[PDB]
């Protein structure tokens, strides 16, 4: 049915930190769409096939905390800009789109469902500009089909003048590719 | 380097609700 998204806070500033540090993280997870934080960013991850992806301008080479200690990167792919870890327990993970649609519709780190227009491979453009600010940390974050089902990654936004009128994206397929 | 960590969750997959009371 309709695309329809909610966002909650897990965590505080200190606890991060502590986290970020252990590598130690007892919290449960559940949803879709995972915000996380380094040191110095915070962003968005996304689960697709049981793996939990963003992109490695955030991440780099870093593990994920978890339950056991950090857990190192599964994939790792510097000029996709894609990185992914094993999806954590509790979480649930997104069907790739097989219908090919070009309506997209991106969900940001504020749990809004903004219309895109696809106009290539990798990019699409939005039906109304938003400030870039606005944007900000939607970075790993998905790109649904009408149905729900994704179909890429939020990896960069064209912006002028401070307006974001256009943003490019990892395609599902790449990420199957790296999963290869 | 710090372990990247889940600090919040977004939810696609909840539908419309009446909220309890
Ligand atoms: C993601 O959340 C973007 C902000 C909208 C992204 C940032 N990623 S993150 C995970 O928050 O670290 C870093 C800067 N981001 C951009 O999109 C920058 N654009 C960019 O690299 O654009 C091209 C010129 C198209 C390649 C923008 C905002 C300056
Ligand atoms: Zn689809």
């Amino acid at each position: 049915a309709p695309i329809t998204a909610y966002a909650q806070q897990t965590r505080g500033l200190l606890g991060c930190i502590i986290t970020s540090l252990t590598g130690r993280d007892k919290n449960q997870v559940e949803g879709e769409v995972q915000i996380v934080s380094t040191a110095t960013q915070t962003f968005l991850a996304t689960c697709i096939n049981g793996v939990c992806w963003t992109v490695y301008h955030g991440a780099g080479t870093r593990t994920i905390a978890s339950p056991k200690g950090p857990v190192i990167q599964m994939y790792t792919n510097v000029d996709q800009d894609l990185v992914g870890w094993p999806a954590p327990q509790g979480s649930r993970s997104l069907t790739p789109c097989t219908c090919g649609s070009s309506d997209l519709y991106l969900v940001t780190r504020h749990a809004d469902v903004i219309p895109v227009r696809r106009r290539g491979d990798s990019r699409g453009s939005l039906l109304s500009p938003r400030p870039i600010s606005y944007l900000k940390g939607s970075s790993g974050g998905p790109l649904l089909c009408p149905a729900g089902h994704a179909v890429g990654l939020f990896r960069a936004a064209v912006c002028t003048r401070g307006v974001t009128k256009a943003v490019d994206f990892i395609p599902v397929e790449n990420l199957e590719t790296t999963m290869r | 380097k710090g372990s990247v960590v889940i600090v919040g969750r977004i939810v696609l997959s909840g539908k419309p609700a009446i909220i309890p009371k």
